[PDB]
């Protein structure tokens, strides 16, 4: 829609992002404290989806997102790993699927990127 | 000066707040917010029958199944299927037969909803 | 529903909690006296429930919910020890139907988050 | 500077004193506030009985036996079973029959009017 | 009722109870005048049902109000101690019908509450 | 900075005279104000008894009668029946008819406006 | 009759009460004081009706009818036990010829709603 | 601005009361009120046949039993004969041949009735 | 008729249409409480008429009329199963006469709608 | 400024309530009129035969079949025959001898007054 599009255009922010960036180079804008509460807990989720360079073809949207899924049951206060192989062994099916992939290969990169066993998710196929 | 992740991520909350465009992202859509109308409908649909499913079996009212069987609705929708196996051998067994009443056995009401959601 | 949604956000809630968060990094808000009775009161709660993370399978609200109960009466300035095993008999006959878990192992989780004797829930269990 | 939970609960706190949320809080949902009538009610309904019970036997009134008649009154409703069982050897001997008199006698007065506060 | 509810609401009573709070931790506040009278005459009543501990079981509520009230007679300027076991033995009776009580035991938490000899409450027992 | 009793009774003080709670507190009741004019009527109700009782048997007026003759009455509301026989030693023994005259022998009006009061 | 059915229309209530309706909304109508004197005493008769969903079957009015005028004996200011169990075992014959309706179920949903001891009605049964 | 089903009713509420659409769409008609007339004939006339039945057998007077026998009129001359299969089995024995007795053996004068008032 | 309509036409519906919509847009109408009391109401209606779309045919207006008439008495304060289970059962010998139609697909429509067991349609079809 | 669809629709309006183009266009006729007194005729027959041949077969009424048979004999006045070839196998068997006979049977009197109307 473009009546959504025209109402934030008004609003003027490519002046306004501009400012912030004149006003953060002459040292008036320090670091704010979510920023530094988001890069402790996103950082583990950024390095472990570089981990699936090695998975080669067509849109790699949901072998990425249950990855990211996945990994995020293992870091609760209270991990649930059963609810973590879930959304695993969906990775490794959609993954099998690509051009050029094998049932094991998917196995070493999904596993390669949680950091668990390559068994543990070999458990819930069948 | 200096242009990482952290400070992108702040001079992103920077122009929010001085443009005030967050309040103007949602006073302009007015079609997105009927859909919280819709999550709050489907949500007291699934409760009402765990408690009722509950009762009839004498069974206690066993918590947080109201959200495994409204993410198994939205899994059945897509049609990520073996991430629905998993899950059900993951609740208690006299609480499997629920999810797939959520499922099927509620089609025609439920995932009629999730439809007209998303649509 | 909308209605109730749109009277909070009207309010201005973003900005008021990114104004209220510089503040503090200026040194300009001290710790509430509320915050300080708070976390002396919490604490043993929080550590209490996080020894539950062994107990694995399926939704643990049940579990969680009534060993935070009966902590609540030893904790009461006259404590009372028998309803105190009633909330917790809860915990474990909600414990014992999740795939996985057993009866005697779920008096080890149970009776260890609590810090009593396996032998006292093990009366009142019939 | 830092992100502690004492803190974290303070600037919590902190916008709400700032953009009025609580008072808007209650004054825009204004449907479930009939839950505090409904509560009123039962809590009448259950001290009234509870000093004509005391009457009929010739035991003095126990204070606080309205409580634990209201707190078995909704785990009975949710399920928790053996939740009641162990509250149950706790009550003195002559009022182990008024507490069954409030979850069962008046299923049709009490528990209906709970049915009736959830929604 | 609500209407009464209502009512008690629109006076801000969040607000203004969070601004007195921090007009007492920059020094704006001093102990009033009430409160010193409150806690030398409160502060017997306090440590006396804290000795009630070691009665377990059902609502204790009778067995520790009538303690306070057989305590509030014997500091009374003219003391009564004939009203003081009049209260004192209705707290005996009340404790009895516990599960685990017994008219021994009872005798034991009442008048090493209010500190006098047993054989005082034994007395008006009959 | 500090949290002892002492000042959470002060600072408890210090919010009811900024948002003028108390006489809001009373003014908004209007409904349990009656039982203030109940109140006025059984003290009245016990004191003329009290001294005609007096003069028909020819013994001076006990003064503090009256609040001994009403506590009694109302822990025969409750079933504290213990409580009244050390009591009834307590007083002297030309009043003790007295007392069982305001319990027993006013049953039909003073403790049916005691029935009143707390309904 | 369609004579008194024009004399109602031409008064306008379509009209009226859509106006009285947006008085109320703009607060210039605040709740007539002969409402709280009903609510407060038709309360009882609301909720003991709708303590009658297990009846099922027939044309339910004069079970509905008798339980109704069976309470309102029992909240005169002097109330008449026997005039109201006259009324309360006309509603149990009406009830017990209804279809799959027993006359032992019947003295339970009566007995139900009134809130009374069931062996009441049986003895003015007969 | 908006346009869902709730603000749909409310602006097709305020067309009427602004040009006065409801009197005139009565009064305009004036041939199709006759049937209220006729409505109320039929409605008399089915009641002193249940208070006749009523008497002649000493059954006491089963009130709705009037709107149990207009519906089933109604439905024999639309033809939903299952519709009356099931309603027979529903109201008790002694009230079964009053209901036949106005489709069947009031056949002449009250179906004619309901046959001029459609037409 | 033509005289019936000219009565309406002049009252000018399409002028007035179009002011009460830009009445709305100048935000000068709030919403009526009879709109807020009507579709908390009839929401349930409007969608197990939608749960009809697989009954394929002819003019379908006597199922979906039939269908609504069974949901109207489940709905009730007093809630007949009976004489819901009347209309039911005619919906079912209206669908089945459609081409296409059988009539077990029959009952899974109708119970599908109605949200009930199918047994309860079959039991009162004989 | 700008001319687009939803423009162009917005602004024929704005000029019809301007002129009161609408009211004169209705007033100004009053020879087209007399059509919605003869579809009125015809629609009163179709269903008087839909009544009498739902009562002669004991079938029950079907609603909408009135409608159906309406646009069979408009089709059949226009000649789009292959269009009532589909619509015969659509509507069930017991009717489709009706919905003939409203073209057929009746070609006579409402062949005519179709006839009429469109003249």
């Amino acid at each position: 829609s473009v009546e959504v599009y025209r109402q934030k255009i008004e609003k003027g922010g490519y002046s306004a992002a501009y400012e912030a960036t004149r006003r953060y180079e002459r040292e008036e804008i320090e670091v704010l404290s979510w920023s530094s509460r988001w890069e402790s807990a996103w950082s583990k989720f950024g390095e472990a989806v570089k981990a699936l360079g090695k998975i080669e073809g067509a849109p790699r949207a949901l072998v990425i997102a249950k990855v990211q899924e996945a990994l995020a049951y293992m870091s609760k206060p209270l991990p649930n790993m059963k609810l973590a192989m879930a959304a695993a062994v969906q990775a490794v099916r959609a993954c099998e699927q690509l051009p050029g992939m094998n049932r094991e290969r998917c196995l070493d990169a999904v596993a390669g990127a949680l950091g668990v066993a390559k068994d543990w998710i070999r458990r819930e196929m069948t | 000066i200096a242009e990482t992740l952290t400070e992108k991520h702040t001079l992103g909350i920077e122009k929010v707040v001085a443009t005030d465009s967050w309040r103007v992202g949602i006073t302009s859509r007015e079609k997105k917010l009927e859909r919280i109308n819709i999550s709050a409908e489907i949500s007291r649909r699934i409760q009402d029958e765990a408690i009722a499913y509950a009762r009839n079996k004498g069974i206690p009212y066993l918590p947080g199944i109201n959200g495994i069987a409204w993410k198994l609705l939205r899994l059945k929708w897509l049609g990520y299927t073996d991430q629905i196996n998993v899950v059900m051998r993951t609740v208690p067994a006299e609480w499997r037969d629920f999810l797939t009443q959520i499922m099927e056995n509620t089609q025609m009401e439920s995932m009629y909803s999730e439809l007209r959601k998303v649509r």
